[PDB]
């Protein structure tokens, strides 16, 4: 891993505090509490 | 007792004792059965303090927290003059609670 | 080693009797975590081991009667007997206990005479 | 219990006032 | 688990490190005890023994 | 009752050795401590040193570290102490003796030989 679960994993850091997605991969190797944000997933475009 | 070897071909159901270091004196202070451990009357005395036993998981009060650059969410400011963050208030009269950030100026 | 003193060195006295006989230390005997005396009184007859006498300056032995009394606490020590018998004619040490201050140390006697 | 402690009151809207709300 | 001669130097070695406070917890099997490795041996560690394991 | 029996007088020319044998019985050989002890006639024991038979753990007075030695054997239970390098500073009159652990609290020497005299 990398970013910030190869940072948390390895020992440098203690707890994440971001806009985290949660997702399957995430919820076996570290744990999460309630999520503080509801949103989904769109495309920006230009006008 | 009663001898049997086992597929590694060992004898199981041994009795273990347990000893303690009283002022360096051996004391029998427990005993292990085929596959439970009983103590006896003996006091369990440790190095440091209590007869109980000590909790020897530490725990912390500081918390090295990792964030990361997001635009709406986490912002990124030089300090003005040394370590120093400006006190900018918003518009409701706010002051604007910043937090001294370490991190690398580019990729 | 810690330096045990003995006082009197030697007595006589007619049965009956009352005698004191003291022990010192050194340095202190009293083990402040759990408070008990490293010293142990014993009786030693000619031609025979010695025999335990009083442990932790303060308990008999199960053979030794009541008349035996040993007190004394931290570096000084005292063995008591209220009613002196014959039969107690010997001479008495006390040795320190404390695995801390190894080695074992004794004191001097004291020679009980009738 | 805080982060749901947090939800259940208008914490989450002032926050929201602070930056999410706000339009430019 | 280790030779005597190694229970003897971590012995001497955490006792210079002072590492026999309070919330220490001790475990050490039957080889670590004999020798000059129990001369060494800190005060309130926990041993096990091998009953009628020599007779 | 504990029973520890020693071996008999010696006659050993100066310089020198002995080994000095003290049979044990009547007590759980393995889990005591046994000590021995030098007395001068007239003169009070001095402490040479102690042995676990369990463990096989020794510790010497240093006054005697380099001139005594101590073995048991588990098969008779008998200690051993080995006095090397004799001198005649060594007539005098050596016990093995038996301690006495109550409660796991070592309370004394509870059991004693009956002496050996080295000449």
């Amino acid at each position: 891993w990398n970013g910030m679960m190869g940072e948390l994993l390895s020992g440098q850091a203690d707890m994440i505090v971001a806009p985290l997605t949660i997702n399957n991969e995430r919820a076996q190797y570290i744990e999460f509490s309630k999520p503080f944000k509801y949103q989904g997933l769109t495309i920006l475009v230009k006008k | 007792g009663r001898v049997e070897f086992n597929e590694d071909g060992d004898r199981k159901f041994a009795n273990y004792s347990i000893m303690n270091l009283q002022n360096r004196k051996l004391v029998q202070v427990g005993i292990y059965n085929g596959t439970h451990v009983i103590p006896n009357d003996r006091k369990i005395i440790w190095p440091g303090g209590e007869t109980e036993k000590p909790r020897g998981y530490q725990m912390s009060t500081r918390l090295k927290i990792v964030t990361i650059h997001q635009e709406p969410f986490v912002y990124v400011k030089p300090t003005m003059s040394d370590g120093t963050c400006k006190e900018e208030f918003t518009v409701n009269g706010d002051p604007v609670k910043k937090v001294i950030c370490t991190g690398p100026n580019d990729t | 080693d810690i330096v045990m003193t003995q006082s009197p060195s030697s007595l006589a006295v007619t049965a009956g009797e009352k005698v004191t006989m003291r022990c010192k230390s050194s340095q202190s005997l009293l083990w402040s975590v759990n408070q008990n005396n490293y010293l142990s009184w014993y009786q030693q007859k000619q031609g025979q081991p010695p025999k335990l006498l009083i442990y932790g300056a303060s308990i008999r032995e199960s053979w030794v009667p009541d008349r035996f009394t040993g007190s004394g606490s931290g570096t000084d020590f005292t063995l008591t007997i209220s009613n002196v018998h014959a039969e107690d004619l010997a001479v008495y040490y006390c040795q320190h206990n404390h695995g801390s201050f190894l080695p074992y140390t004794f004191g001097g006697g004291t020679k009980l005479e009738i | 219990l805080s982060i749901l402690k947090s939800h259940e009151n208008g914490f989450m809207e002032d926050l929201d006032k602070t930056w999410v709300r706000y339009q430019e | 688990s280790a030779s005597e001669d190694d229970a003897a130097t971590v012995y001497r070695a955490a006792a210079m490190l002072n590492m026999t406070g309070s919330g220490y917890v001790w475990l050490v099997g039957e080889r670590e005890i004999s020798g000059n490795a129990l001369r060494y041996a800190p005060d309130g560690i926990i041993g096990l023994q091998l009953i009628n394991g020599k007779n | 009752q504990g029973q520890m029996q020693q071996s008999g007088a010696e006659l050993v020319k100066p310089g020198a050795s002995v080994k000095l044998s003290c049979k044990t019985s009547g007590f759980s050989f393995s889990t005591s401590y046994i000590n021995w002890l030098k007395q001068k006639p007239g003169q009070s024991l001095e402490w040479i040193a102690w042995i676990y038979a369990g463990t096989d753990g020794t510790s010497y007075n240093q006054k005697f570290t380099d001139k005594a030695q101590l073995t048991v054997d588990t098969s008779s239970s008998t200690a051993y102490m080995q006095f090397s390098s004799l001198t005649t500073d060594d007539s005098a009159i050596y016990y093995c003796a038996r301690e006495g652990i109550y409660y796991g609290n070592y309370a004394g020497f509870t059991y004693w030989g009956q002496g050996t005299l080295v000449t």
